[PDB]
């Protein structure tokens, strides 16, 4: 059902279709470190990624279905100069006709143009004015799906948002050439992130789009805030969903003392541009391996780890006694070697029972394999003090809705550009 | 039918007058005199506590505009409603039961407010003490005065009034020796705080108390027992007051001779009661404005009102226009620094009341500084930081802020005005009121002092009206005080400087004194016994109302001119005067 697929492969990009579509990959494009299949295109000539089709497959007909899928990160707009300025991002216009991906100042934009010249649009439009937004600097899965008959609609993370129809439009003849390069865009500091693009010859419903959503979101592998791998051995400032305006603090290192949740958040401001909350507040979260037989840094699902919590640069461990009054266990930030049999070892989950996908979750265990809860907050004469509680499990059996138990970690982003 | 019930009604006026000349004027008079003394302090205590603490409750509730307004006026809306509750209901009730009851409702809801943190708590719980104490002069003076003789009234009824005197006195006194001490910070509760005016209003609730209990001891007036058809109570109540007296002058041998006294014949159940009440009330307050009791009714009304909207115009009048001066010389004396140019320095200053103009500051640390007053215009800022800095009455004008820090600050949002800020980080913002609140430190000593000195010009003018309102007469003194008043409201056009101010409004004071004192009289003497509290907690409502409107309008004109207060509270008085010279003589007559 796929006729064109970008993926990675052994020092190049190849279409798992059974077309072999000719890549060109510009002398300027850069891949990461960790995921190097997901690619990154900077505002220069050679930053380009050049796709050719063959002659079976051009987009020229007259009532021929079909739609994309991709993922798509993109910076924060720190300034005016990003206003007003529309520029595409992917490209298939020869002649002045076919469809054409863009962005603007908060805002992914999908165009189509027929041989007549006419312009038909789908705009998704994310607020900069959040406190805290899903879509500034963290990965977007866009997918769009036309109706020839009917009407063309824009798809994120599997909802709808925008739709209009398109039945005005005759004929589209899309270029046999799809081009990936930034294109108008008059800031010389400019980037997107692109990973996972996928052609398909049919409008896809609710069902498949929701399955590629799910299929591709690798739910088998931990995700930061910004939606990439989370890593060994690396400082997360941490963020609690339920409660995301105070973060995580610590007053006394021992048993004696306790972290807790402080507040309220700062905020990052460049007036009428962004009105942000910081996410560099807090204590740092390392995680450690303790029984990892996976080769990398990559944090997978079900991996028991230790927790480093960073304390005037100083690494501390995170730890509970079990034996205490009450449901709830108090965490508490100890001296590494002067830990004992205390309670250190954390089961990081990333999907429930059944398999659905959630955020990240931490389930306290002890030596014999006994689950002393899931980590989350509770509230001690009107203090937030973080716990390890069998109660988050509890409404998870009996399929109710948690409260404090789910967690981001954000680790220092270049998109983000805050001042630590 | 009327004409035998006038009949009666003056019968039993002219055998009262025998009996209370009979009793003698002694002992039992001077102790309930110093009992309902203490009833008049609180209510001179009442109308300076929230003067007194708006400038800490402001910081210490958040008051913006509108808050502190409606704050300055709630005592005399609660007054307002409280004189004509408890005057309509001493009538049907008693003067003692009365009074007993709006002490207790003021002394509970003083207390209570000294407690709450919120304001609209604090406004009701001040309003409800208001209304508690509203129904303290009228039914005081209506129950001093059925013990009095026709010999010396007025003088007696004049001395009653330096109580109001002495409790402003105590109130200020209480406001200078424990509001100053701003360090006091008990804690009862993390999200409560409990500062020195709570302590003030406390100390200032006290009265009210010790006026509950100095009453508690006192009996019923006996002719409002006469007036319900209750004989034996009455009797018992003179008797009491005759062999009180003859035991303090030194002969407790005599016996009461009267055997027999005229009384006036009398011709779900909970809200019957109250049903009856309300419609005997109504009844008594629509009498007031009877056929025979019109022309002295309207012209009472006018002299209250009046007399009222011209001296509670000018007493807030005279502190707001000395700040308004204290605000112009503080003005005139600010420091201007058109242009400068500051790059590598951690630099830190105490400055007050200055103006920087046309600033460029490059990679410059604002480490722990306290900005009072100072504002900073047409400035950029570039890769500064700001640490520990306070800031009060400061502001940021057309100024530019670039990859600036703002750490341990209270520059809140409202003291940016017009700035633009690029890659800026706020941390760590203080704990602060959302707007400007204003400060006060040392000018409120001097706020005190100046209340110290607007109520003892009274002093003398209370003496005279007092040793004289029988000599002379009470219109002759209404009239010569009221005109003297006038006279003043003109000289106050020679006045600009503080100590100006001070000096006239203490002769403004000490000029009026006398003119309050003789209306006093007077609406007590020109009522009957069956209507006094009624009509005269009707005239002070009137008078509370009269204060509301002149301290709203007089504070509007402060700053503006001087013409317009002058010539309100001239023409007010001079109407005043001319409508109280009309009124009936009731100079060597029986209370009737
Ligand atoms: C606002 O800041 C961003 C991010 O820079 C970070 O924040 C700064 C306050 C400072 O602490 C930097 O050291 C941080 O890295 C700026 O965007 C980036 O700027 C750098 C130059 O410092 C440049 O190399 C990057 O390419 C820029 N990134 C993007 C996506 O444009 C931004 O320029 C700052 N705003 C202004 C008006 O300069
Ligand atoms: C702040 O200024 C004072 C002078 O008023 C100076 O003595 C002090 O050293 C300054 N603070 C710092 C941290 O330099
Ligand atoms: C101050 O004046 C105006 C705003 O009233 C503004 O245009 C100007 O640029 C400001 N000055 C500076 C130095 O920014």
């Amino acid at each position: 059902t796929s006729i064109l697929s970008i993926v990675y492969k052994k020092d190049d990009l190849i279409d798992l279709s059974r077309y072999g579509a000719k890549i060109n990959i510009g002398d300027r494009v850069y891949y990461d470190s960790i995921d190097k299949n997901q690619i990154k295109l900077i505002n220069l000539e050679s930053s380009t990624i050049e796709v050719i089709l063959k002659n079976a497959i051009v987009y020229n007909s007259m009532y021929e279905n079909f739609s994309t899928s991709f993922w798509i990160k993109i910076p924060k707009y720190f300034s005016k100069i990003n206003l007003n300025n529309e520029y595409t991002i992917i490209n298939c216009i020869e002649n002045n006709s076919g469809w054409k991906v863009s962005l603007n100042y908060g805002e992914i934009i999908w165009t189509l143009q027929d041989n007549k010249q006419n312009i038909q649009r789908v705009v998704f439009k994310y607020s900069q004015m959040v406190n805290i937004s899903d879509y500034i600097n963290r990965w977007i899965f866009v997918t769009i799906t036309n109706n020839r008959l009917t009407k063309s609609k824009i798809y994120i993370n599997g909802r709808l948002i925008d739709q209009k129809p398109i039945s005005n439009l005759g004929n589209i003849h899309a270029s046999n050439k799809i081009m990936f390069k930034l294109d108008g865009c008059r800031d010389p500091r400019r980037y997107i992130m692109i990973k996972y693009f996928n052609l398909f010859d049919k409008e896809l419903n609710e069902k498949e789009i929701k399955d590629l959503y799910d299929s591709q979101s690798n739910s088998g592998i931990l995700k930061d805030f910004w939606g990439n791998y989370l890593q060994y051995d690396k400082p997360y400032y941490m963020l609690n969903l339920f409660d995301p305006n105070k973060y995580v603090d610590v007053n006394n290192i021992g048993i004696r003392g306790y972290m807790y949740l402080k507040g309220p958040r700062g905020s990052v401001v460049t007036t009428n541009i962004y009105l942000n909350s910081t996410l560099y507040e807090g204590t740092k979260f390392i995680i450690k391996k303790y029984a990892s037989g996976n080769e990398d840094n990559i944090v997978r699902n079900n991996d028991r780890v230790y927790i480093n919590v960073v304390v005037k640069n100083k690494e501390y461990r995170l730890a509970t006694n079990a034996s205490q009054a009450g449901v709830e266990k108090i965490l508490s930030a100890l001296e590494i070697p002067d830990v004992g049999n205390l309670s250190q070892v954390v089961v990081m989950k990333s999907k429930d029972d059944q398999g659905i996908r959630n955020k990240c979750k931490m389930n306290l265990q002890d030596n014999n394999g006994n689950d002393i809860g899931f980590i989350g907050f509770h509230l001690y004469d009107n203090i937030a003090k973080l716990v390890a509680s069998n109660w988050y499990n509890r409404q998870v059996g009996k399929a109710s809705r948690t409260f404090g138990c789910s967690w981001e970690f954000i680790p220092v982003d270049d998109g983000w550009g805050e001042s630590s | 039918g009327e004409a035998q019930r006038r009949k009666e009604r003056e019968e039993l006026a002219q055998q009262y007058e025998a009996i209370l000349r009979e009793c003698g004027h002694g002992r039992f008079q001077w102790t309930l005199y110093f009992v309902l003394g203490l009833a008049l302090m609180a209510d001179g205590v009442e109308v300076f506590v929230v003067g007194f603490v708006l400038p800490s409750a402001e910081k210490d509730m958040c008051l913006s505009d509108s808050n502190k307004g409606m704050l300055g006026l709630i005592v005399y809306l609660g007054m307002m409603v409280g004189a004509f509750l408890w005057g309509g209901l001493a009538d049907r009730l008693g003067r003692r039961q009365c009074l007993l009851i709006s002490l207790s409702v003021n002394s509970v809801f003083a207390f209570f407010s000294s407690f709450v943190q919120g304001y609209g708590t604090f406004l009701f719980c001040r309003l409800l003490s208001g209304v508690g104490i509203g129904g303290s002069i009228p039914i005081v003076f209506s129950y001093f005065s059925e013990f009095l003789a026709q010999e010396k009234r007025g003088e007696h009824l004049s001395w009653l009034c330096m109580f109001w005197m002495i409790g402003g006195v105590y109130a200020a006194a209480m406001a200078w020796a424990i509001i100053p001490h701003y360090g006091w910070s008990f804690q009862m509760g993390s999200a409560y705080q409990f500062h020195s005016w709570r302590v003030f209003v406390l100390v200032c609730a006290f009265p009210s108390v010790f006026a509950i209990g100095a009453l508690t001891t006192q009996p019923e007036s006996p002719r409002f027992f006469l007036e319900n058809g209750k004989h034996d109570e009455a009797w018992m109540v003179l008797k009491q007051v005759h062999d009180t007296n003859m035991r303090a002058k030194g002969h407790p041998e005599r016996v009461f001779s009267v055997t027999h006294i005229k009384t006036i014949h009398q011709e779900q159940r909970w809200g019957v009661r109250a049903l009856s009440l309300g419609g005997q009330v109504w009844g008594n307050f629509l009498s007031c404005f009877g056929p025979e009791y019109r022309r002295i009714t309207l012209m009472m009304m006018g002299v209250w009102f009046t007399m009222s909207f011209s001296y509670y115009g000018l007493t807030v009048w005279f502190p707001d226009m000395i700040r308004h001066l204290q605000a112009v010389d503080y003005a005139s004396r600010t420091k201007v620094f058109p242009g400068e140019r500051v790059e590598h320095v951690t630099f830190n200053f105490t400055l007050e009341n200055q103006i920087h103009r046309g600033g460029q500051y490059f990679n410059d640390k604002f480490i722990g500084l306290r900005l009072k007053s100072v504002s900073f215009e047409d400035s950029l800022f570039e890769e500064c930081y700001f640490e520990d800095v306070t800031s009060s009455n400061t502001f940021f004008r057309n100024c530019t802020f670039i990859n600036t820090v703002f750490y341990n600050t209270d520059l809140f949002e409202y003291k940016f005005v017009n700035s633009r800020l690029i890659n800026s980080t706020f941390l760590h913002n203080k704990e602060g009121c959302p707007l400007d609140v204003t400060g006060t430190g040392e000018g409120a000593y001097m706020v005190y002092f100046v209340s110290f000195l607007g109520t003892l010009a009274v002093l003398p003018g209370n003496i005279v009206s007092a040793l004289l309102m029988d000599k002379i007469g009470r219109l002759r003194m209404l009239a010569g005080s009221s005109v003297m008043s006038c006279v003043s409201c003109f000289f106050l056009s020679f006045g600009n400087s503080e100590s100006a101010m001070i000096a006239l409004l203490c002769l403004f004071g000490g000029v009026s004194i006398a003119s309050w004192n003789a209306l006093d009289v007077l609406t007590v003497e020109l009522y009957p016994s069956d209507k006094r509290t009624t009509a005269f907690g009707f005239l002070n409502a009137l008078c509370k109302l009269a204060a509301v409107l002149g301290i709203s309008i007089f504070t509007s004109f402060v700053g503006i001119t001087k013409a317009a207060p002058i010539l309100f509270a001239s023409a007010a008085l001079a109407l005043g005067s001319s409508l109280a010279l009309k009124l009936p003589e009731t100079r060597g007559q029986v209370l009737q």
